[PDB]
């Protein structure tokens, strides 16, 4: 989660379609953050295991 | 062998094998296919022979 | 200067739109060696401004079609890089999806090009009569092929069953009347059979005299109609030897058609309901479908 995921994203950083060139989607950086729960309505909350 | 094929008949009629204009579309090659062609052995050999 | 040689060859190709041989170039520019001319031709081919023709007289060099322009918005290169296989398809046409695959371009890319080309009268889009799926594209000057589109039977991508039925009826009536007259003549069996025979050209002329439909019917159209009548088991055709005459269609051969009676009346099998029963396989002595309770024989005996 600290090294390998960044390597995987770097391997697949840019995605584009053959139709309509000059259009692209480029990934810059990826984060996993701290554990949270989606129970709160569009709000996260720290959750113990 | 091509000569032998042509030699089936002693006299060959003048072939109306006019080269119909098969000018091919310069298809815009997908970048993957262009990379494959660049990495192809024939391309490297041609580049070597260019010198 | 090889650039001057290339420019002179370009001017010569402009002077002769049908292409120039090496002899014309040599006569026009005699002081230049053959090797320099070959190198100039190779360079001109390398940048793609020339195309090579192999005719019975040898090699011809023609300027690439760029003046003929229908889609000048954007690039002339892709305009010709669509018109090229449009011309290659030619009379048979080409579907839009096929064009997209052959040009290796997205649907929108070819869409704009096709609309623009039709705007400047470079390509005509016709409806595929054989398989009504997509609109084929042809050169505007080229006459559409009767197989890929049109035909004397097809009217707006619709087969005319009524037209072919009326054609069959009229041709069969004419043949039957001719055979009846030949039989009543009773002059001599050979002459009777020969007069009962009707030429394809003769029946085509009779049909044209009838003029049932507006579309012009060729001789082979009536020939196909008579072939269908033959497959109906009502008329018979023989190919006789005739070197030349008012028909002159097939080399040394003419097709004569005569109305002929069927070999036998309908067989005894079809005179029973079991011979025409569609559920004959499921018929069984004891079961839901049985001859004792069969509806077909009930109606048949009641009738
Ligand atoms: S008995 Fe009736 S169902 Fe059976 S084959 Fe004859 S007609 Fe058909």
């Amino acid at each position: 989660i600290n090294v390998e995921i960044k390597k995987i994203m770097k391997a697949n950083e840019k995605v584009t379609s053959d139709a309509d060139p000059m259009w692209y989607l480029k990934y810059l950086n990826i984060y996993v953050g701290l554990p949270d729960v989606e129970e709160s309505f569009n709000v996260t909350r720290p959750v113990s295991p | 062998e091509a000569a032998n094929e042509a030699g089936d008949s002693s006299q060959d009629e003048a072939e109306d094998d006019v080269k119909q204009i098969t000018v091919r579309f310069s298809r815009p090659e997908s970048e993957q296919a262009r990379q494959r062609r660049v990495q192809s052995y024939e391309f490297l050999q041609k580049k070597h022979a260019e010198e | 200067d090889p650039v001057e040689i290339e420019n002179r060859i370009i001017e010569l190709c402009h002077q002769f739109p049908h292409g120039i041989t090496d002899q014309v170039i040599q006569n026009e520019m005699p002081h230049i060696e053959a090797q320099q001319r070959a190198v100039a031709i190779n360079r001109l081919l390398s940048m793609g401004q020339l195309d090579l023709l192999r005719s019975n007289t040898g090699l011809l060099y023609r300027i690439k079609d760029s003046q003929n322009a229908g889609k000048m918005k954007g690039s002339d290169n892709q305009e010709k890089l669509v018109y090229q296989i449009i011309e290659d398809a030619g009379n048979k046409g080409i579907w839009s999806r096929d064009i997209r695959y052959k040009s290796n371009l997205p649907l929108t890319e070819i869409n704009k090009i096709l609309k623009n080309l039709e705007s400047k009268k470079l390509i005509k889009a016709v409806k595929s009569v054989a398989a009504s799926k997509k609109k084929v594209y042809m050169l505007y000057n080229l006459q559409p092929d009767r197989s890929v589109t049109g035909g004397a039977w097809y009217s707006d991508q619709d087969f005319e069953s009524e037209f072919v039925e009326v054609l069959n009826q009229q041709c069969f009536k004419f043949l039957q009347s001719k055979a009846e007259t030949a039989r009543e003549s009773k002059q001599n069996p050979m002459i009777q059979r020969n007069s009962s025979f009707a030429s394809s050209h003769e029946v085509w002329k009779y049909i044209c005299e009838l003029g049932i439909s507006k579309v012009e019917l060729s001789m082979e159209d009536i020939e196909t109609i008579l072939n269908t009548l033959i497959y109906d088991g009502k008329v018979e055709m023989t190919i006789i030897a005739a070197k030349e005459g008012t028909v002159g269609s097939v080399d040394g051969h003419m097709k004569l058609y005569r109305a002929v009676n069927p070999i036998i009346p309908p067989t005894g099998l079809v005179r029973a309901p079991c011979g025409l029963c569609p559920v004959f396989d499921d018929c069984h002595e004891g079961g839901e479908i049985s001859p004792s309770n069969c509806i077909y024989m009930t109606e048949w005996l009641e009738f």
